[PDB]
């Protein structure tokens, strides 16, 4: 597949890697 | 860009729920303030030129179930402007730094369609006085609200931030400064109770009169509008309970207008409402006994100390709605 | 999601049965009635002690209404992400209004929120206020969608939530006829020698129990014969082609063997009797407390 | 780089809100400090050479609704510089390590467009003493602000970081070190209230005098600037309410200018204001009774323990800004 | 593979901020440690042969605003080597694996350009004791930092990892093991304050003497270096306020070198300073009254609890920096 | 592919078995596990199988990477010193292909040994972490650590961890030998001082080394090394305190002395050329000053957590 981009979420952190 | 507008397009309501100003009983000062602040800049824009500016935010606080959202429905009905009905699920997002962009896009969409109304229902769930709550959500959402309401490079002209809360003493001092008119919505009096009975009876066949409604409104003291609505619904469902819990029936007089009766009458035919077809059922007439039974059946919901706290907040930083 | 429980499968609860019956059957069968000011009920709270057939009655309404059902719970509407435990409720009410008329069953509404007193204030306030706005709101027009809420602790709710719930119906402890009917529907189609007076004496003996307790003592009294078949020795051949039956060690031809050499479809299963139910009720103890009944009495006393 | 610049290009305001230095009443120390640190290096650059350097950061704190954003608007009006107005929505992003490059590109654009003024409204949201906040984004954005303000390889010369917060004791100690001048914006005194009344009334036709303005400024004890603005707004709104309740009109004097009066007078043309067309109305003059009614109707906003906390922070780590 | 070096080439500064060892007031132990860290292995390479190795990491810690970045500037000025000034915005990337490949390429460039100095300001942002933070960024960045600091197959010989942080107790234990020199930079003492006043005043013509500087240093009890810098800035800006808010100038001794004085003198010409053109400007000289007013106006920033935390960290794992 | 040309080292750092002070059980376990399958290959067949997993843990800075360097020196085998930087890529699937080709090259280069420093960077306990770069890599390492029947002859995995309680339980169970590296005792302290001083001239004796090791109560290996470094740097500071130099004995070897002596030539120190400066000798007072200066880098919470971990998984 293509590249994998790291994102950021919020808890109440983590890495939800939403790729393209 | 497209994602935020596609998520915030659902907040605009176009159904226009038909609640007129006559459908709300009492609240004369709140009615006058909302009437001028939504009608006069739309109808006569030449009266506010330069030094005189309209109201830029109204807080409607009080006990729960007093007609705050009903008054907001009346404003959304006879506003003739764009109405934004937002809540906690439409602004708060999962990602980091997404709720503030949603609030900014909401106010930018409301500024493109001037005049517009933003009805943030339950502002107490989004404002928690910045003391001890969640750091990211609390500080960033409240900071974006405080910047986006007036700010510096915003120039919010032609918007209105309607807010309805039940615990207004748990709001931030800056947010209480932002909301200009803090109008108290107190418990209704005898005239508003009789008016609520007269608008909740509708056009159903009843034998109740003006003195009957006055005695009913004298009996339902200490109640609220939701309690008056549920005793009206219970008194409306009492003849259907008399329909269902009856065996002896009776056909009186046009094309079999049949009604229940006592056991033993003129033509005491015993059958069932399942055997009764359509266009032949006649309900029993209303009286004061069904309304008194509903009043004795349903208990009030408002306590007596939160009213003292609401009176304390009114005497501190509140107007009078009456 | 469709169960198979009719109206007759619930024992007792006459007022709750007639209230749910009229409130979910009267619009869907007689559309010529609800016109004008006549609007159906848009909320029902079924509280009381736990295990007293609340979800069973909810499944009965889910069967007999012939409409779409939603049977989510408290743990389904609680997430760990920030602001994701309210979009689930929004999509729930959206898919409810998509398939109108619909019935929404929410279990443990006391555990859904935390009455915003001491717990997580942000999540509690957002969950509670999004539930209220999805219940009535302004542009949410909930007509035909019935919110059917059930709980075990009603006094830990919010004033706004108990205002949103119209009819607060109390599910009390079962009665004598309810206990006998629950025994009669729990025993099933097993070969039994029990009579109506035996059921009446059993229901007189089990006063103070619950429906789940009656179900588990019926399961115990049904499992005790097949338990005594396995946990016994010195079987006895009675009478027709090797009909074996366990007895005491030492009898008129007490054949000492196991159940492995017993041929299939010839082992005589002993019928269940009164002493199995007496052993079950002497083993099983009541589970409920005493102050919770006082709390239910107080809650009915100011929200009857 | 270019995507971040395209995202940050909507931060330079090109509106220039017309608020002059005479519009702000009181706050002489804050006025003088902002006046030197904005006007002097861009007007007389030959003085600041060698050992004399201008102020690189000013923090404005106090109770909510005192004139911090108004002073920022006056600075943005009379600055003649590229005024950067950012908040917690332009810096925080969704991706990993993209909120720091936003602040770096913001300070790079501020250095590329020197002299520039950066106004960060509500600095308490970004900086939270880095004790127990959300680790990655919070601590990285705090250390990125601390590096980009003075740092080592930056040498921020010509830029100015203005701060405006309501709760200043939640600021980080290093950020409080960076804000080298803590100016307390207090509640206004009698002369500032009288000047705010004279400014907010302004060119409105009224019979109010200096003694009336002095009595109003003596009457509004404990009020703030937004409270004075809303009581002036209510006093201006009251003649339209008198026009609404205007039975028995009286045409006094040119081209039929109608004026209400008592019911029954000379020329008492009893009608309403709905059928009267525009461009001929005459509003009644403003008296002190309408302003006293607005004072009795609208309450102050701030309480008397938040002022104690602000005075405690002032006497601990700040100076008095009159 | 070359774009990483192109992105990391912006971290090597070439401006050379002119901060010498005589500019730093005090901190003789930290200056001697930095001297024996950087000056000796390039000037006398015949001493560090065999089992004698130079220092491979120095952690500067203390209260906010004590001179850690100033000593970093002095090291970058007097080092005559490659100086790497990186932060959290130059290591964290949006993609996956680039956040560690950037650190690997940074240490590869530092080992390729030996002797080189890596200065990481605010090391507490990258090292957050890996117990509760973000899993990917925290664990991978901390482990790659440890491996690039010593590792197994790296052999970091000749590079120096400088670090300056205000929170030394929030470091990882492995990072604290890596930093083999914990140098505490405290608040300056009396002689350091007097020499800092002598440095910051400079060549400005003043009537102050060594006894005046001694009384100023005795007056500033508990001040920091930035506080001394801003009271010097305020006392230097005080003659501008003197020439602004005064009239009745007088030519003293030269093409009309006129000076503000008392109203009424030998030629008290009443005019404005704005009409006075440049180079006929004789501003009043500095006295001890202006510095006393600057001390009375500006307040110390550092509290007395963070000093206890730094003292506990010194008594736990720290040296002294005099 | 060809990007794994930096995971193997060809430097072979000269750290012998005598340089590692103390740690006798870990040293003999690593010694047998790296030598005896190469020494006597007939001893390991069938039931008596060699050790396929070795894990080292303890306080930070105790000799784990030093023992790995000693194994890489005295192993005579292909050393794969690789970490999480060469296992994760920007794409998808290549993060698994890297571990697959890594184990393929390690099986092709038998006998080899794989040393993973800081193995907790790969084991984030998969709570809510990155899925495609955490869980798939962990399952790939779990199925490539299944060489109890595949790699009976060949590779051997290592591990060095400062914080071992935050480790995945599957890979913890897959690592069959877990050796606890403690703080060194008095004899290890004395021979570590003897090794770190080395061929430097001194007047320190065995009693001086013993009282130095008795003074270092609770110190670590890196702390002992920086104390030795400070004691080596102290004569340079004494030369830098240049006052009243004095020539000793070839071709003008100068030495500073006390102020006021016989032949106290008062001059500077930078005016003299190199290779004629007779530096002062190492006493015990500069060592005591380095002890008073340098603080122990470990605390008591890490020690009790290490004790809890070894009493839970000894
Ligand atoms: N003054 C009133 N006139 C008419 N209806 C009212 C009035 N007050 C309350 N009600 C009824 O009570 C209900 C509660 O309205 P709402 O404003 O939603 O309460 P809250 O916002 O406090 O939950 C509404 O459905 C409305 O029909
Ligand atoms: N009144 C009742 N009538 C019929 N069945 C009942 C009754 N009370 C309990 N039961 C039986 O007990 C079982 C457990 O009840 P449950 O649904 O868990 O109670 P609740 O709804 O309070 O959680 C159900 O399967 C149901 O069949
Ligand atoms: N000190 C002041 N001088 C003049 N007008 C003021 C002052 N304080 C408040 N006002 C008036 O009240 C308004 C409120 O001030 P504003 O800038 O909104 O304050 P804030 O910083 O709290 O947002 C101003 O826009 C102005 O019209
Ligand atoms: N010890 C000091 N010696 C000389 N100047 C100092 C000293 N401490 C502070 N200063 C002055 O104050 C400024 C603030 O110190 P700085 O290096 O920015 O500290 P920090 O590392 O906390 O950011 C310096 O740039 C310098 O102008
Ligand atoms: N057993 C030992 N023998 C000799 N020196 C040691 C020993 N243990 C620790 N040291 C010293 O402390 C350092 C710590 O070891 P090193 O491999 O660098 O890191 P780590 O132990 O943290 O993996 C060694 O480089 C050496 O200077
Ligand atoms: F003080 Be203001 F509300 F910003
Ligand atoms: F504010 Be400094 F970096 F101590
Ligand atoms: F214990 Be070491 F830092 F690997
Ligand atoms: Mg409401
Ligand atoms: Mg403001
Ligand atoms: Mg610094
Ligand atoms: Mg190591």
């Amino acid at each position: 597949g293509g590249d994998e981009i790291v994102n950021k979420v919020l808890g109440g952190x983590x890495x939800x890697x939403x790729x393209x | 860009n497209k994602k935020l507008r596609g998520a915030l397009s659902s907040a605009i309501l176009s159904e226009k729920p038909n609640v007129k100003w006559e459908d709300v009983a009492g609240l004369e000062g709140a009615k006058e303030a909302l009437k001028e602040a939504v009608i006069l800049p739309v109808k006569f824009p030449h009266l506010f030129k330069g030094n005189r500016k309209p109201t830029s935010g109204i807080l409607l606080y009080g006990p729960p179930g007093t007609g705050k959202s009903y008054l907001a429905k009346a404003v959304a009905t006879e506003a003739n402007s764009t109405f934004f009905s937002v809540s906690s699920s439409d602004l708060v997002s999962k990602w980091m730094g997404e709720s503030e962009k949603l609030v900014k896009q909401l106010f930018a969409m409301a500024r493109e369609n001037k005049p517009s109304i933003i009805f943030i229902d339950e502002v107490d769930a989004l404002t928690g006085t910045r003391g001890e709550g969640e750091s990211e959500a609390s500080r960033r959402i409240k900071t974006e609200l405080l910047v986006q309401m007036n700010g510096v490079g915003n120039d919010s002209q032609g918007v209105l931030v309607l807010g309805a809360t039940n615990i207004p003493w748990q709001l931030d001092s800056a947010i209480r400064r932002r909301f200009e008119r803090r109008i108290y919505i107190p418990l209704p009096d005898l005239a508003a109770r009789t008016t609520m009975f007269e608008i909740n009876v509708g056009d159903t066949p009843c034998v109740l009169t003006k003195e009957d409604y006055r005695t009913l409104g004298a009996m339902t003291e200490g109640y609220s509008g939701s309690d008056i609505a549920v005793v009206v619904k219970d008194a409306l469902m009492q003849p259907i309970r008399k329909i269902q819990s009856a065996t002896h029936f009776k056909d009186v007089s046009e094309t079999r207008k049949l009604t229940p009766c006592s056991p033993g009458d003129d033509g005491a035919i015993e059958m069932s409402w399942t055997d009764i077809e359509a266009d032949e059922l006649k309900e029993p007439d209303l009286t004061i006994k069904d309304f008194l039974k509903a009043i004795k059946s349903t208990r009030p919901t408002v306590n007596e100390d939160d009213l003292l706290k609401q009176e304390q907040f009114t005497r501190d930083f509140g107007q009078e709605g009456n």
